[PDB]
DNA sequence: GGTGTTGTATTACGGGCTC
DNA sequence: GGTGTTGTATTACGGGCTC
DNA sequence: TATTTGTTG
DNA sequence: TCGACGAAATATAAAAATTTAAAACTAAGAGAAA
DNA sequence: GAGCCCGTAATACAACAAAATCCAACAAATA
DNA sequence: GAGCCCGTAATACAACAGATTTTTTCTCTTAGTTTTAAATTTTTATATTTCGTCGA
């Protein structure tokens, strides 16, 4: 269905972001907003043909920066 | 209670014999007390902690089975403070504090022995509520919702205030006999004895004799005029603009879903007026668990039910609504009510952003979408931003401002910003306000979001939406209009 | 006329001791 | 956290009689 | 004479 | 070992102009399990 | 002990245990 | 009674009761498609980063 194939992208995105936050030491609600912002982003006709690191790094950041916190490009940059 | 010693000659003893083996010296003619001892002491129990000189082994007393008239007599007995009440009440009672083993048995022998000494002649052959009498109402103007479900039978019970929204397949199809089967359908709780329904002079009723000849109640249909006299008239105004408030929601995942939620939350809010709410009015339990869990969206095994379920958190909006219409405010203050605003919070601004029009017969009454403001000028100067500085486009008076874009509980969904984000979620529709005046753009309501919020449309996307009833709609309510 | 039937863990009952 | 459960013929146990 | 159609380990 | 300068890397807004993934999106294919 | 009536009232015993296709093969029914 | 060892020996309890395909959703796995955005050039003034080099 059209409903069924949203679940398995969000559930590998979720599964990416969790990945790059086990590493990055974030707190629960800022990656519930990087989700949110994620699946604002598949709305948005997601950019394809993009890294997938790169866009899951731009939502992290900008959750991240949506509430006053100290983590920088190279600590995402960092491998 | 009648006594500290417990008298050994019984299966009290014989059940204390499960571990610690005192003395066996049961009764006379014990077959019944070692098969229920090993029976149910062996295969389940294994309870009764065991204590010196007691029988609280749970918090009951073990009572014995020579014992068991005396305390009964005591505990029965209206000179001894004992009432001589109801079976319920007194077995009710006499079990906090009191095993009793087959308590239900010897209670129901002893009322069958002393109703001779206590005889009681109340009348066998020969007055309202709780499914007694009933009225049903029907809804007029509702959209086909991608099953031609385009009816809403609410069912208003004349005492207990409890309402059942039903029959949602057709406006007449599901009117001649099939309303019979939906009130046979919801008659599972029970068989009314009075129905009026009170909509109109049908040939129903004449079937519905059929039924219930076919079986043997004695319930009637009639609904002669109207009961009017003061509030049902005032219950069916209320309950019909918040149908139509469903109505003007939820084009996609229609009102035929949900439904049952917005029931629960009708009949779990406290009523105000003569008590409170519908399931404890005459049902007296049951917390309506208003926790759903509304978060934690990166730890979710399927994100289509947490989005489905923070839309199910939406009985704000019912609970909103029922409470601002339980409707009114203090005159000429609302001219003082605007105060001071500080600088951060999103500001919500009227029609005239750098344009103001003749706006398409305006009912949407501040058309557009929030901005931040960062700096003031006076008390009835704010700057904010909307467009380039050029020609003052960045500053209004505090009367075309306000305050209030909060609560995204309530609202799942974002606001949309582009084509190609419109594209895709223009599939979820709530209403249509009106084409702007200037050339050609649709103004709309989109869904899970505040109706303060408004979403552009233009011609470009608006050929791949149901978008047939959505100017349907708009023409209605012109009609109304002008 | 022609209509259940044994394998199997599980458990119950006598010789021999303490009485 | 999460793990059987009632409908049904059939049969067993007290008041009242003979003792 | 081939294709069916009842019932039964 | 503090000062003095050179210089590529980005944005930037277009017009462009061949190859490279590349990740949503379908669609078998097995495996459950009342 | 010894049994009987009668009136309740416990009591193990089995049914819910997904549903429905045929497989192979006797013999009836036409046309 | 009261139990125990051990050695035989009865003892109710359950399996053989035609076996297989379907029926209706769901949920990983794994290969094919589609839309779209991106790898090396001009370039233009701006500025800051990070090398990179040089000097007394």
């Amino acid at each position: 269905s059209a409903l069924e194939s949203r679940e398995a992208t969000l559930n590998n995105a979720r599964r990416k972001l969790r990945a790059v936050s086990y590493a990055l030491h974030i707190p629960e609600y800022i990656t519930d907003a990087a989700f949110q912002w994620y699946k604002l982003a598949l709305a948005n006709n997601f950019v394809q043909g993009r890294r997938s690191q790169n866009v899951i790094a731009s939502c992290l950041y900008v959750a991240c920066r949506k509430e006053k916190t100290h983590h920088m490009l190279i600590d995402f940059s960092s491998r | 209670y009648y006594k500290s010693d417990p008298l050994c000659s019984a299966v009290l003893i014989h059940m204390k014999e499960l571990t610690q083996h005192n003395v066996t010296p049961e009764d006379m003619s014990a077959f019944r007390s070692y098969q229920k001892k090993l029976e149910l002491s062996e295969t389940f129990r294994k309870n009764y902690s065991l204590e010196d000189e007691m029988i609280y082994y749970q918090d009951r007393l073990v009572v014995p089975i020579k014992q068991q008239n005396a305390v009964m007599r005591l505990y029965h007995d209206h000179t001894l403070f004992g009432g001589h009440f109801g079976v319920t009440v007194t077995l009710a009672k006499i079990s906090p504090i009191y095993y009793w083993p087959k308590l239900q048995h010897s209670i129901i022998q002893y009322i069958r022995t002393c109703v001779q000494c206590q005889l009681i002649k109340s009348h066998r052959p020969r007055a309202e509520g709780r499914w007694l009498d009933i009225s049903m109402d029907f809804v007029t103007g509702l959209p086909p919702t991608s099953n031609n479900l385009n009816m809403i039978l609410v069912v208003v019970d004349r005492f207990s205030k409890r309402a059942h929204f039903i029959a949602t397949r057709k406006t007449l199809d599901a009117t001649q006999l099939i309303d019979l089967l939906f009130r046979y359908i919801f008659s599972y709780h029970g068989f009314p004895r009075t129905i009026t329904s009170d909509r109109d002079v049908r040939m129903t009723a004449d079937k519905y004799q059929e039924l219930t000849k076919r079986l043997g109640i004695k319930s009637t249909m009639s609904s002669a005029n109207h009961p009017q006299t003061d509030g049902q008239s005032e219950r069916t105004i209320q309950t019909l603009n918040r149908l139509l408030r469903a109505y003007a929601s939820t084009n996609i995942q229609n009102w035929h879903v949900y439904l049952p939620q917005i029931e629960f939350v009708y009949n779990s809010t406290p009523t105000r007026t003569l008590g409170k709410s519908p399931f404890e009015i005459d049902l007296g339990y049951l917390p309506n668990t208003p926790a759903i869990k509304s978060d934690d969206e990166v730890n979710a095994r399927s994100f289509t039910a947490v989005e489905l379920a923070k839309h199910l958190k939406a009985l704000t909006i019912q609970t909103k609504e029922q409470l601002e219409h339980a409707e009114m405010e203090t005159n000429n203050n609302q001219r003082r009510k605007p105060l001071l605003l500080n600088i951060g919070d999103h500001v919500l601004v009227h029609r005239d952003a750098y344009f103001k029009k003749g706006a398409y017969m305006k009912v949407q009454q501040i058309y557009v979408g929030p901005f931040r403001v960062v700096k003031k000028i006076n008390d009835n100067a704010y700057e904010l931003d909307l467009n380039s500085h050029k020609k003052k486009h960045r500053v209004i008076n505090v009367q075309f401002l306000k305050k209030f874009v909060y609560r995204p509980d309530a609202y799942p969904k974002n606001k949309p910003i582009s084509s190609t984000e419109r594209i895709k979620r223009a599939h979820e529709v709530t209403a249509l306000i009106g084409i702007d005046t200037t050339h050609k753009t649709y103004l709309c309501h989109m869904q899970d979001v505040d109706p303060t919020l408004s979403v552009e449309y233009s011609e470009a996307e608006f050929c791949q939406i149901p978008e047939r009833t959505r100017r349907s709609i708009l023409a209605n309510f012109r009609q109304l209009y002008e």
